[PDB]
């Protein structure tokens, strides 16, 4: 009847293990000085008047809601952020839409990057896919002019330094990793200063391997010094596939209806070339799209968006 | 041939509403920046749904939909009691607006699904609802979400065109 609250709590370290909240709603409210640490999935999360305190929130259903907080340090995974009348928060956050602030100042961001057996269920039973996150896209009800109220956290930051693992007895049943090559959701650039102005899309289609084949290339990637820009994971219709993938669409029509495509846009200089190489040797057998040229690949990467954008828009 | 102001704060259900009014996916829904609208369908009747934002700072904007308004949805997240006090004070204001005068209010208490929700009678004694008295008026339980409940109102909207 609610202890799915954290109400008044003062130099604290309190969590939830997996299981223990199972998609309920839940509350944090007048906690000072406490780390805070959900590994469940839930509802919604509403987060008020909250002063110094490091809260990692399991994958929330529908919105995550930050008022009246200040100088908090949280990884979450949402369907909605929302934020208002708050300052100085640092959040790595996943996000299936577009993050919003209001009346904030001084709140930074990072890409969700986290770990524990557990975290992948937890995902799908909050509907939430690892491959649609915007977290750096940031709309600002209330800018003011010449100026930011909002930023991205150094990308060499340590998320250990931010959100530290759990060191307390009830909460050491979870098993942690905050590596990057770990994390459930893989680490994307966004909207991140590029150097290089090379993309490449590649598509893979439904599947029992297909996440793991998309994080062995974005691995690979990775590895040989590219950049993962952004995801997608989106229905695609036959038209959807003539339009992004032109001539080479024939290809690929008996596949759409296994389930959802997932995207992934590479950066950097060579991008294309090797991302055709990894595939040639690694994926021979599995049907995928990767872009021909890098003439070609930014037209490509725009005309899936293009589509992804308005089927999953209101 | 309806037109229909959707409301309440930011963070209600407006949208995922809307959606599910107009027989949408309901699992994907950005926070609204400006306002959505949508034609349905419902009991003969066409439906022109106006679903605006709702954060504190785009509120000033609402009355610049009011005229012409046939019906007020306001919707309340019955799961968010933080905030009853500042959804009562809007609703109130709204409800002194001159270009609402005389205007059906449906009153939808989302989010019904969730563990904290306060059930419509509870809400409708907290916001002292039965002192409207300008206007009919109803509240009515729903989720937005799997869409239970939504209907019911819909045909209390219908009804009172
Ligand atoms: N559990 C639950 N969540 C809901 C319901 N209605 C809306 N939501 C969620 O609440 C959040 C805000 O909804 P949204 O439609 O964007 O609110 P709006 O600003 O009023 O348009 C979203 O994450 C929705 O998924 C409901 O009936 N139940
Ligand atoms: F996202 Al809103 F009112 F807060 F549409
Ligand atoms: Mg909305």
């Amino acid at each position: 009847p609610k202890d799915y609250m954290f109400s008044g709590l003062k130099d604290e370290t309190v969590g939830r293990l997996p299981g223990t909240v199972a998609g309920q709603q839940f509350l944090i409210q007048d906690c000072e000085n406490c780390n805070i640490y959900i590994f469940d999935h839930s509802a919604t999360v509403t987060i008020d008047d909250c002063t110094n305190c490091i809260i990692f929130l399991g994958p929330v259903k529908g919105s995550v809601f930050f008022r009246n907080c200040r100088d908090c340090k949280c990884t979450l995974a949402c369907q909605q952020f929302r934020v208002r009348d708050c300052r100085k928060l640092e959040v790595f956050l996943c996000c299936a839409t577009q993050p919003i602030i209001e009346s904030s100042s001084n709140i930074k961001f990072g890409c969700f990057q986290w770990y524990y057996p557990e975290l992948a269920f937890q995902f799908k039973d909050a509907g939430l896919s690892i491959f649609n996150n915007t977290w750096s896209n940031i709309h600002d009800f209330t800018p003011v002019s010449g100026e930011l109220n909002w930023s991205l956290l150094p990308e060499d930051a340590v998320v250990q330094d931010y959100v530290p693992i759990p060191t307390t007895e009830e909460l050491k049943a979870v098993r942690v990793s905050t590596e990057a090559n770990r994390s459930i959701v893989p680490i994307s650039r966004g909207q991140r200063q590029k150097s290089s102005d090379e993309s490449c899309l590649v598509v893979l289609f439904a599947g029992d391997y297909t996440i793991a084949n998309a994080r062995k290339l974005i691995d690979e990637m990775v590895g040989k010094g590219f950049f993962l820009v952004q995801t997608k994971e989106v229905s695609m219709k036959a038209e959807d596939a003539q339009r992004v993938f032109r001539e080479k669409a024939p290809d690929f029509l008996p596949l759409l209806n296994k389930g959802p495509v997932i995207a992934l846009e590479f950066n950097g200089d060579g991008a294309v070339e090797v991302c055709q190489l990894i595939v040639n040797e690694i994926f021979n057998g599995t049907k995928m799209f990767v872009s021909e040229s890098k003439e070609t690949a930014s037209g490509d990467v725009d005309s899936f968006y293009n589509f992804a954008d308005i089927q999953m828009g209101i | 041939e309806v037109r229909i102001l959707l409301l309440g704060l930011d963070n209600a259900g407006k949208t995922t509403l809307l959606k599910q009014l107009a027989s949408e996916d309901i699992s994907h829904i950005t926070p609204t920046q400006g306002f959505n609208i949508k034609s349905v369908q419902s009991q003969g009747f066409k439906l022109n749904v106006w679903d605006i934002g709702g954060q504190r700072k785009i509120r000033p904007y609402w009355r610049s939909y009011f005229e012409n308004t046939d019906i007020l949805i306001y919707v309340i997240d019955s799961a968010d009691r933080k905030r009853f006090e500042e959804t009562g004070q809007e609703l109130t204001e709204l409800l002194e607006e001159e270009k609402l005068s005389c205007v059906p209010v449906l009153i939808f208490a989302n989010k019904q699904d969730l563990l904290t929700a306060a059930p419509a009678s509870e809400i409708a004694e907290g916001l002292n609802l039965h002192t409207i008295r300008d206007r009919v008026w109803q509240i009515q339980s729903c989720s937005a979400l799997t869409g239970e409940g939504v209907q019911d109102g819909m045909n209390w909207v219908c009804k009172n065109v």
